[PDB]
C-alpha cells in the first residue's frame, strides 16, 4: 500500500516554449526588429512557418510592419539596406 | 476405468503443481510488466493494464500471474490428455526458438506466412480426415501489419481452445485464456517457451506414470 | 502401395519372360535390351517418344506417391506439419540455424 | 438425419461480362432445423439451382445456433429488434396460440421447435434481414434462470388460468440477496402504439383476427 | 458438426448447447478442462469503439514523490557520467543515492524543501 | 512477499524518470553487416551504425555506453486511429566499457 503510486501533477514537466519576442513589446517605431521578420529583396511579411513567432506576436508584427510601412517609417518592397547585416532569427535559405 | 486417468487430474487442483515454475519476480525480471505507449493500447487491454508511467503502459503482473497459472494448468491437462498443441507466432526473431522448443517437446509450431483455410479448409488442405490441433498457444496474438491474427478468429470459428500472451497493443476478445504480459523482449519470449516447454514435458511424463501405474495395477 | 508391389512383381516376371520369347533367357536383361525388345516386338513409328509402347520397372512410371503424414493417432508426424510445407520449411529452418551457430563459431 | 432443410428466397442474380454480358447465378437461402432448438440459415450461390441448394444446407448445417425455449413451446419473453431496416417484434404466447407470424418466421419456428407465438414485421421485408434478425433476438433471449442468477430473486409465475397460486419457475443457484426489489412507481418504459391501440379498442383493421389455417 | 458463429458467444457455451441438443454427439477433448477450470472472462466477441465524447481512458500515470526531488535533481545537477546499468536489479544510481539521503534527513526531521535540498547536496558532496 | 507495487518503485527503469539524454549500457547481441541490434534493458533493442573509429570493437557481446533518446519510438499520422510503432528505440552510441 506504502508503494502504491499517488495522484499528482506531472513532475519532469518542461515549462513550456517561449516566442523570442514573448514579453517584449512591439512598436510600430522598431523598424530594426520589423525588418528582421521581412524578406531582404522582395520585403515579404514572412510565415509563422519562418518566424516562429507565437499567434499573439505574429498578429503584432504583422500590424506593426504594415502601420509603419504606410505611415512612412518602413520601406515596402525592400529591407532598408542598414538592417541587412543584423541578427538573423528566421528559419529561410536563399543562397544555396 | 481409464476414467480415473481421465478424469482424476481434473478434480485436483493444479495437478501438475505447475504454481512453482513462475513468481511476479521471475516475470519481472522477464521485463514481462514492460508494454507499449498510450497511443497504441486496447480498449479490451485496459482492465489488464496497471497504469501508465512516462506514457510507456505497464501490465499487472498480479493479473499476469493468475492467467499465467490458468495458462499453463490447461495447457498441462491438455498435454496430459494428449491433445495437439500448436504453437502460433509471426515474429522472425523468435521463429527459430519456437519450431526448436517445438521440437524439443513434441508439439507444433507456425511461424511462417498463414496460409487462408489452413484451420478452416483443413480437410481440402491437407487431407480427409486430419486432426486438427486441440490448442492453439499464440506466443504473439498480432501479425506483422500490427493487427490480430487470421488464427485467433479461425480458431474460435473451429472450436479450438486458445491461450495467448496478450500485450498492451492487442485484442484479448477471442483468446480463452489470455496472459497479459510483455512480447516484445526476449527474456520475457525466453520465460513463455521455457514456461509452456515445462508444463507440457511434465504433463506427458506424468501421464506416462499413470498409464504405468494402473497397467501393472 | 499393394498397387506398386504388384506391379513390380508384374514387371519382374514379364521381364524375365521377356527374355524367354527373344533369346537371353540368362537372368541379366538390361533396360537397354528391353527398350530394343519392345520397339522390335511392336513398331512403334509414333512421333512422340512417350506416345510409343514402355517396360520399364514400375517405378519410374508411375509418380512419387507421398506417405501418410499422421499415424492413428491423428498427431502428424513432422513437427511443422500445420504450415503445409513441412520439407521446405524444414530445411530452411535447418539453413537459419547453421547460419547462426556459424556466426556464433566464428550450377 | 433428424435435421431438415427448408428454403426461404430463390433470387436469380445477375452480373454483367465482358466477353458474356448478363451472366445469371442463383442466389439462395435456406434454413436448417432440428425441432430442439439448433437452427441456422445460410447463403448458397451457383450458377445450377442444385448446386446452390446443397451449398446453402451444407453449409448451415456447420452455421447452427442453438434456441432456448420456455417449455419446449414458446419463447421467454416479448423480443422487439430492428435489424438495419427490419423491424420484428415478436411476443411469448400461451399453448394453443399456433405461429401466428410471417410465412419465412413460421417456417423457421417449425425448425426451432417454437409452437406458439405471436410476431408482426414491419419496415423492410427484406428475407436475408428478417432471418438474420430473428436468429439475433433467439439467439439473445434472456432466460429464468439466468435472470435469478443475475438479480439473486426468485422468478415465480402468476397465471390466470391455475390462480392466486404461486408457480416458482427459477430460483438462484447462489445466494438469495435480502433486500427486495425496487418499486419503481410509475415506470420508464418505451411502449408501442399499436400495443396500446389494440389494448384500447381503437386499433380497427379488417385483417387483423382472420380465421385462418392451422400455424 | 460443429458452430462457425465466432460472434455470438464463446465455444464453450456453443460446444455445450450444442452437446445438450444432441448434434455433437463426442465432447471434444478441451470441454472437462474448462468446465472444471474455466477462465476468468468467457471467450465472448465484442466489437471495438472509439471513446467519442467526454469518456477517459481509466489508466492513470506513475507518480511516486520521489519524483518531485528526481526532477529537481535533473534541473540542478544533471546526468552525470555515471550511467545507468539497467541489465542488473538492485542498480542505485547517483540520483538514487541523492533520493535516499534527501528522504533520509527527510525521516529525521526538516522543513523548508530548499534548506533539505543545500543539506543533502552537501552531504553527497562529502 | 514484495508486491508488484514495490517491485516497480525500487526498480532501475522507474528510477531513470525521463528516458531522454540519460547514459545507459548496452550489449550488442546481433550483427547485421554494419549495424549493431544491441539491447540497454526496456522492452525494445536500438540498432545502431558501426563506429568506423575503432570499428572491429564491436562485436558480438560488446558492452557500449548509449545516450538514449527514446524508449519505443512511436507516432500517429493522418487518418490513424492507433500509433505506428517502429517495435525499436532509439539511442546513439557514443562508445565502449
Ligand atoms: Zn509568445
Ligand atoms: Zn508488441
Amino acid at each position: 500500500n506504502e508503494d502504491l503510486p499517488i495522484s499528482m501533477e506531472n513532475p519532469y514537466k518542461e515549462p513550456l516554449k517561449k516566442c523570442i519576442l514573448c514579453g517584449k513589446h512591439v512598436d510600430y517605431k522598431n523598424v530594426q526588429l520589423l525588418s528582421q521578420f521581412v524578406s531582404p529583396f522582395t520585403g515579404c511579411i514572412y510565415g509563422r512557418h519562418i518566424t516562429g513567432l507565437c499567434g499573439k506576436k505574429q498578429k503584432e508584427i504583422t500590424k506593426a510592419i504594415k502601420r509603419a510601412q504606410i505611415m512612412g517609417f518602413m520601406p515596402v518592397t525592400y529591407k532598408d539596406p542598414a538592417y541587412l547585416k543584423d541578427p538573423k532569427v528566421c528559419n529561410i535559405r536563399y543562397r544555396e | 476405468f481409464n476414467d480415473k486417468i481421465l478424469n482424476e487430474p481434473l478434480k485436483h487442483s493444479d495437478f501438475f503443481n505447475v504454481k512453482e515454475l513462475f513468481s511476479v519476480r521471475s516475470l519481472f525480471d522477464a521485463r514481462v510488466h514492460l508494454g507499449h505507449k498510450a497511443g497504441c493500447r486496447h480498449r479490451f487491454m485496459e482492465p489488464y493494464i496497471f497504469g501508465s508511467r512516462l506514457d510507456h503502459d505497464i501490465i499487472d503482473l498480479e493479473q499476469t500471474a493468475t492467467h499465467l497459472q490458468l495458462a499453463l494448468n490447461f495447457t498441462a491437462h491438455m498435454a496430459y490428455r494428449k491433445g495437439i498443441i500448436l504453437f502460433i507466432s509471426r515474429n522472425r526473431q523468435f521463429s527459430y526458438l519456437i519450431e526448436n522448443m517445438a521440437r524439443d517437446c513434441g508439439e507444433y509450431a507456425h511461424t511462417r506466412y498463414f496460409r487462408g483455410g489452413m484451420l478452416t479448409n483443413a480437410r481440402l488442405l491437407f487431407g480427409p480426415t486430419v486432426r486438427l490441433p486441440d490448442l492453439i498457444i499464440f506466443l504473439h496474438t498480432l501479425n506483422n501489419i500490427f493487427e490480430p491474427h487470421v488464427a485467433v478468429r479461425d480458431a474460435a470459428k473451429m472450436n479450438i481452445p486458445t491461450v495467448g500472451i496478450v500485450d498492451t497493443n492487442c485484442n484479448p476478445c477471442l483468446i480463452t485464456y489470455p496472459v497479459p504480459g510483455n512480447d516484445d523482449s526476449p527474456l520475457a519470449v525466453h520465460l513463455y517457451c521455457r514456461l509452456f516447454q515445462t508444463a507440457i514435458t511434465r504433463a506427458k511424463e506424468k501421464r506416462q506414470q499413470v498409464e504405468a501405474l494402473y497397467r501393472l495395477q | 502401395e499393394d498397387f506398386i508391389k504388384k506391379q513390380i512383381e508384374e514387371f519382374n516376371i514379364g521381364k524375365r519372360h521377356l527374355a524367354n520369347m527373344m533369346g537371353e533367357d540368362p537372368e541379366t536383361f538390361t533396360q537397354e535390351d528391353i527398350d530394343r525388345a519392345i520397339a522390335y516386338l511392336f513398331p512403334s513409328g509414333l512421333f512422340e517418344k512417350r506416345a510409343r509402347p514402355v517396360m520399364k520397372h514400375p517405378e519410374q512410371i508411375f509418380p512419387r506417391q507421398r506417405a501418410i503424414q499422421w499415424g492413428e493417432d491423428g498427431r502428424p508426424f513432422h513437427y511443422l506439419f500445420y504450415t503445409g510445407k513441412q520439407s521446405y520449411y524444414s530445411l530452411m529452418h535447418d539453413v537459419y540455424g547453421m547460419l547462426l551457430n556459424l556466426e556464433k563459431h566464428q550450377r | 438425419e433428424d435435421f431438415d432443410t427448408r428454403i426461404l428466397e430463390v433470387r436469380n442474380v445477375f452480373t454483367m461480362t465482358a466477353k458474356e454480358g448478363r451472366k445469371k447465378s442463383i442466389r439462395v437461402l435456406v434454413a436448417v432445423g432440428n425441432g430442439k432448438g439448433a437452427a441456422g440459415f445460410s447463403i448458397g450461390k451457383a450458377t445450377d439451382r442444385m448446386d446452390a441448394f446443397r451449398k446453402a444446407k451444407n453449409r448451415a448445417v456447420h452455421h447452427l445456433h442453438y434456441i432456448e425455449r420456455y417449455e419446449d413451446h414458446t419463447i421467454f419473453h416479448d423480443i422487439s429488434l430492428r435489424f438495419k431496416r427490419t423491424h420484428i417484434k415478436m411476443k411469448k404466447q400461451p399453448k394453443g396460440y399456433g405461429l401466428r407470424c410471417h410465412r419465412a418466421i413460421i417456417t423457421i419456428c417449425r425448425l426451432i421447435g417454437i409452437k406458439d407465438m405471436y410476431a408482426k414485421v414491419s419496415g423492410s421485408i427484406n428475407m436475408l434481414s428478417l432471418t438474420q434478425g430473428l436468429f439475433r433476438g433467439l439467439s439473445r433471449q434472456e432466460t429464468h434462470q439466468q435472470l435469478a442468477d443475475k438479480k439473486g430473486l426468485h422468478v415465480v409465475e402468476i397465471r390466470e388460468e391455475c390462480g392466486p397460486l404461486p408457480i416458482v419457475v427459477a430460483s438462484p443457484r447462489g445466494p438469495l440477496r435480502k433486500d427486495p426489489e425496487p418499486e419503481d412507481e410509475v415506470p420508464d418504459v418505451k411502449l408501442d402504439w399499436e400495443d396500446v391501440k389494440t389494448a384500447q379498442g381503437m386499433k380497427r383493421s379488417v385483417w387483423s383476427n382472420l380465421k385462418r389455417a392451422a400455424t | 458438426a460443429g458452430s462457425r458463429l465466432e460472434t455470438v458467444g464463446s465455444i464453450f457455451s456453443r460446444t455445450r448447447d450444442l452437446v445438450r441438443a444432441g448434434v455433437l454427439k463426442e465432447k471434444p477433448l478441451w470441454f472437462d478442462v474448462y468446465d472444471a477450470f474455466p477462465p476468468l472472462r468467457e471467450p465472448v466477441f465484442q466489437r471495438p469503439r472509439v471513446r467519442y465524447g467526454k469518456a477517459k481512458a481509466p489508466i492513470q500515470d506513475i507518480w511516486y514523490h520521489e519524483d518531485r526531488i528526481r526532477a529537481k535533481f535533473y534541473s540542478v545537477y544533471g546526468s552525470g557520467q555515471r550511467a545507468f546499468d539497467l541489465f542488473n536489479p538492485n542498480f542505485k544510481s547517483t540520483c538514487q543515492r541523492f533520493v535516499e539521503k534527501y528522504t533520509e534527513l527527510q525521516k529525521l526531521g526538516e522543513t523548508d524543501e530548499e534548506k533539505l535540498f543545500v543539506e543533502t547536496g552537501k552531504a553527497l558532496l562529502a | 512477499v514484495e508486491s508488484f507495487a514495490s517491485m516497480l518503485r525500487h526498480s532501475p527503469l522507474t528510477q531513470m524518470g525521463p528516458a531522454k539524454d540519460k547514459l545507459v549500457i548496452g550489449r550488442i547481441f546481433h550483427i547485421v553487416e554494419n549495424d549493431l541490434y544491441i539491447d540497454f534493458g526496456g522492452k525494445f533493442h536500438c540498432v545502431c551504425r558501426r563506429p568506423e573509429v575503432d570499428g572491429e570493437k564491436y562485436q558480438k557481446g560488446t558492452r557500449v555506453r548509449l545516450r538514449l533518446l527514446d524508449l519505443e519510438l512511436t507516432s500517429r499520422f493522418l487518418g490513424a486511429t492507433t500509433d505506428t510503432t517502429v517495435l525499436e528505440a532509439n539511442a546513439v552510441l557514443l562508445g565502449i566499457q
